[PDB]
RNA sequence: GGUCAAGAUAGUAAGGGUCCACGGUGGAUGCCCUGGCGCUGGAGCCGAUGAAGGACGCGAUUACCUGCGAAAAGCCCCGACGA
RNA sequence: CCCCGGGAGGGGAGUGAAAGAGAACCUGAAACCGUGGACUUACAAGCAGUCAUGGCACCUUAUGCGUGUUAUGGCGUGCCUA
RNA sequence: CCGGAAGGAGUGGUGGAGCCGACUGAAGUGCGGAUGCCGGCAUGAGUAACGAUAAAAGAAGUGAGAAUCUUCUUCGCCGUAAG
RNA sequence: UGUCUCAACGAGGGACUCGGUGAAAUUGAAUUGGCUGUAAAGAUGCGGCCUACCCGUAGCAGGACGAAAAGACCCCGUGGAG
C-alpha cells in the first residue's frame, strides 16, 4: 500500500535516487533547460525549485545550503547571483516541463524542462 | 480479347501489379510486424503515413517504407492520382527463419528462431 | 527393382481428406484424425440407413393419432378400427397426409368408429 | 522436468481465441496549427518544434 | 395515424467456425544426370637409382583444387594432330 | 536506363518462346502462417460425427440436381495394442 | 461421373518433355501406429528469460537512423585489485 | 533473540505496465462444468438431474489417476554381473 508520497522510487536506492536528484538540478541550472524521460523531469520539478528558493535568501547561510547539494562551485555561483536575483518577484514557478514524443531504443517518451 | 492457347496468351500478355510492392526477408517476426500492418489497412494513404509516423514499434519503420514503394510505384509506373491512393490491401507472410542454437543449463541445447517478414501492401485509387 | 510409394500413399490420403469436407478443426484437415473421424462415420452411416425407418414410423403415428383425438378417437382405436373395416390398409404415412386432408380423415374416422361398433 | 506442463495442444481456434485482445490502438493524430502536419495531442509538433510559440530546433 | 399495454421476432461480432478464392512457408512428387552399385572380362606388385603417404613452396594477380619441384601450372628429344 | 529505399527488397523498361525462367532462379504436394469473400456463431454441456428437416448461397461430370453452408430435432463411449 | 471393392475415366487450371492402354514376366510393391527413422512446421506464447543490486546524469558531435558510438564535465565501483 | 503467542512497518532485487530481442518441458484430437448413478471397480466425455452468455489479465494449487525416468520394491526369465 502506499497512501501518501514522497514521489518515485525510480528504480534505485536511497543514495542513488539522491545522486540523481543532484546532479540533474546541478545541470538544469548550468544550462536553462535540459530533456530527460518524463518521470526524471516530473521529478526533478520540485527539487530544482525549492533549491532556487534556498538561495533566493542572499545571505551566507543559503549559499552554504545550496552548497550542501550543488556541489560544482560554478554553478551555486550562478544559481546563487545570477539566477535566484532574478526570479526576486516570482513566487515560485520556477521551472515548466512539455512533453517531445517518444525515443527509439526503449521506446519511452521523453521531455524538456527548462527555467521559466 | 479471348486467345486460343497458352503459349501465344504468355507472349502477348506481360501481367503486372498495379499499386503493388514487397519488402522481401525483413528480419521481424510476422506476428508483430501484422499488429502495425493491421492498423494501416483500408486507410487513406496520407493516414497511413502519419499512423506510422506515429506509432511506436520498432516495425512501423520497414511497415512505412513499403508502404511508399506501392505509392511511388502507383504514381510513376501506373500513373495513379496520389490525392486518391488508399491501402486496398496490405499483408504479411513469413521468410524463411533463422535458425540459431543457444546454450542453455546443464548441457543442453535449444533452438532460437529468428523470423523474417514478408511485408507487402497495394494501394489503390479508393473510389465509390 | 525399387518400388517406392510414389503417388499412392498421397492419392488415397487424399481421398479420405476430400471425403472431410466440413469436418471441424484437425478431423478435416490431418489425414489420420479424418480416417478415424471416418471409421466411428462408418458406425453412424450404417446404423441410421437403419434408424430413419424407425424414425419416420414415429413421425407418421404421432400425426395419425394427433388426427384421431381431433375427432374423440385414438392411435390405437383408430388404427384398429381401419383395419377391422376390410382391412384398409393404407400406409401409416398415406394416414398422415390425409392428416393433412381434413374432410378425409374425418371419414375415415367415422369409418373406424363403424366398424367398431 | 518441468513441474507444471500444458496437457494437450492448444486449438488453432482457442490459441486465436484468447488473441482478441491484441489489436493496438491507432494514435489520435492531430492537424498542427502552424506546420501544417500531424502531431501528438499535448506535445510539441515534432515538424516545425511549435508549441503555441516553438521551442525545439527545426 | 397517436399514446399506453401485452406478445412475438430482427440486425450488431470483440473473436471463432465450415467452404471458396489468392498468396507465403516447406521441398514431397514427376522429369533429368554431373554420381553410385553388381556381374563379366582384363591387368596386377611399388622401394636405398628413395616407395607408400605428407610438409613447404612454384603463379602479373591465388585463399581451394589440379599440376609441377627452386631448372617449380613447368624444361629437352621423338611420333601424332594442324589452329 | 528509370522509380521508393542508407541498404535489403521491390515496381517499370529491355533480352527471351516464356521473367507464369531473374540468379533464395525446373516441378513445387502436405503440415504450418496469412489476406479477401459466402454461410454463420455471444442461454451454451461438446469423441465433435451421423441421419432428418427448414433457411441462405452458387449452377462448367450441375435446376430435381444437386453443390456449399447453416439452424433445430433424433442418435451416438476416439484409434491401435493388450 | 463410373465400377461391387481395392479403384478408374471426363473436363478445366498448372507444368514444360516425356508418356497412357492391352498381354505376358520379375519384384526393394501398397503404412497410422513400432517412447519407430530423416526432414519440415506447429502448441506452450508474444509467455519465461536477457547471465551478479559496482548506480548513473546532462551537454556537444557524427549518422539515413543513437538510451547504447565519440568528445566534455560530474557521479558511483575495485584498488594484495576489479592495477 | 521473530524460533514462537503473532505478526507489523520499512528497504532493495523480482513478480506487474510499455518498447527491443524471445525459449522450454508437454501435447490422440477437443466445441474440455456440479451432484448422483453406472461403467475394467476413483467419469468433462455413459445415464438422470442441476448449473452455466462470448473472450482475456493477475493470482491458488484440489482434478486432469497432472509432468519426468518402458517401478530401483514384489514376482517371473531354465536372463546377466560382483
Ligand atoms: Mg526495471
Ligand atoms: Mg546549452
Ligand atoms: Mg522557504
Ligand atoms: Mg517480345
Ligand atoms: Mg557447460
Ligand atoms: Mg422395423
Ligand atoms: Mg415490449
Ligand atoms: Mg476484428
Ligand atoms: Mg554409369
Ligand atoms: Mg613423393
Ligand atoms: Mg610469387
Ligand atoms: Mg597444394
Ligand atoms: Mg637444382
Ligand atoms: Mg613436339
Ligand atoms: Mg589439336
Ligand atoms: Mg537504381
Ligand atoms: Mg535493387
Ligand atoms: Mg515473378
Ligand atoms: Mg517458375
Ligand atoms: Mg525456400
Ligand atoms: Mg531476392
Ligand atoms: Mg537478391
Ligand atoms: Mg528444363
Ligand atoms: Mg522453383
Ligand atoms: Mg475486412
Ligand atoms: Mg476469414
Ligand atoms: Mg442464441
Ligand atoms: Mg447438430
Ligand atoms: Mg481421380
Ligand atoms: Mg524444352
Ligand atoms: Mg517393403
Ligand atoms: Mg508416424
Ligand atoms: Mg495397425
Ligand atoms: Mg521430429
Ligand atoms: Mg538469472
Ligand atoms: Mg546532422
Ligand atoms: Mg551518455
Ligand atoms: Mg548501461
Ligand atoms: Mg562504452
Ligand atoms: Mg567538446
Ligand atoms: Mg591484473
Ligand atoms: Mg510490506
Ligand atoms: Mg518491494
Ligand atoms: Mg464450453
Ligand atoms: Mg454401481
Ligand atoms: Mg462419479
Ligand atoms: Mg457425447
Ligand atoms: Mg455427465
Ligand atoms: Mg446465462
Ligand atoms: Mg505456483
Ligand atoms: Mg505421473
Ligand atoms: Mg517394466
Ligand atoms: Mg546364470
Amino acid at each position: 500500500m502506499r497512501h501518501g508520497k514522497a514521489g518515485r522510487k525510480l528504480n534505485r536506492n536511497s543514495s542513488a535516487r539522491v545522486a540523481l536528484a543532484r546532479a540533474q538540478a546541478t545541470a538544469l541550472l548550468r544550462e536553462g533547460r535540459i530533456q530527460t524521460t518524463l518521470t526524471k523531469a516530473k521529478e526533478l520539478r520540485p527539487f530544482v525549485e525549492q533549491l532556487i528558493t534556498t538561495a533566493k535568501g542572499g545571505d551566507l547561510h543559503s549559499r552554504r545550503l545550496v552548497a550542501q547539494d550543488i556541489h560544482d562551485k560554478d554553478v551555486v555561483r550562478k544559481v546563487m547571483d545570477e539566477v535566484a536575483p532574478k526570479y526576486a518577484e516570482r513566487p515560485g514557478g520556477y521551472t515548466r516541463i512539455l512533453r517531445v514524443g517518444t525515443r527509439r531504443g526503449d521506446g519511452v517518451t521523453m521531455a524538456l524542462i527548462e527555467l521559466v | 480479347a479471348t486467345f486460343r492457347n497458352k503459349k501465344q496468351r504468355k507472349q502477348q500478355v506481360k501481367l503486372r501489379k498495379p499499386g503493388f510492392a514487397v519488402a522481401k526477408y525483413v528480419r521481424m517476426s510476422p506476428r508483430k510486424v501484422r499488429l502495425v500492418v493491421d492498423v494501416i489497412r483500408g486507410k487513406s494513404v496520407q493516414d497511413a503515413e502519419d499512423l506510422l509516423r506515429f506509432i511506436p514499434r520498432s516495425a512501423s519503420e520497414p511497415v512505412a517504407k513499403v508502404l511508399n514503394s506501392a505509392k511511388a510505384n502507383a504514381l510513376h509506373n501506373d500513373e495513379m492520382l496520389e490525392d486518391r491512393l488508399f491501402v486496398k490491401e496490405a499483408y504479411v507472410d513469413a521468410g524463411p527463419t533463422l535458425k540459431r542454437l543457444i546454450p542453455r543449463a546443464r548441457g543442453s541445447a535449444n533452438i532460437i528462431k529468428k523470423r523474417t517478414s514478408h511485408i507487402t501492401i497495394i494501394v489503390a485509387e479508393k473510389g465509390n | 527393382p525399387r518400388a517406392k510409394t510414389g503417388i499412392v500413399r498421397r492419392r488415397r490420403h487424399k481421398k479420405v481428406l476430400k471425403r472431410a469436407k466440413g469436418f471441424w478443426g484437425s478431423r478435416s484437415k490431418q489425414y489420420r484424425n479424418a480416417f478415424q473421424t471416418l471409421l466411428n462415420a462408418a458406425t453412424y452411416e450404417y446404423r441410421d440407413r437403419r434408424n430413419k425407418k424407425r424414425d419416420f414410423r414415429r413421425l407418421w403415428i404421432q400425426r395419425i393419432n394427433a388426427g384421431a383425438r381431433l375427432h374423440g378417437m385414438n392411435y390405437s382405436t383408430f388404427i384398429n378400427g381401419l383395419k377391422r373395416a376390410n382391412i384398409d390398409l393404407n400406409r401409416k404415412v398415406l394416414a398422415d397426409i390425409a392428416a393433412r386432408e381434413p374432410e378425409a380423415f374425418k371419414a375415415l374416422v367415422d369409418a373406424s368408429r363403424n366398424a367398431r361398433q | 522436468a518441468k513441474h507444471p506442463v500444458p496437457k494437450k495442444k492448444t486449438s488453432k481456434s482457442k490459441r486465436d481465441m484468447r488473441r482478441s485482445h491484441h489489436a493496438l490502438t491507432a494514435p489520435n493524430l492531430t492537424e498542427c496549427p502552424q506546420c501544417h502536419g500531424k502531431k501528438l495531442s499535448h506535445h510539441i509538433c515534432p515538424n516545425c518544434g511549435y508549441y503555441d510559440g516553438r521551442q525545439v530546433l527545426a
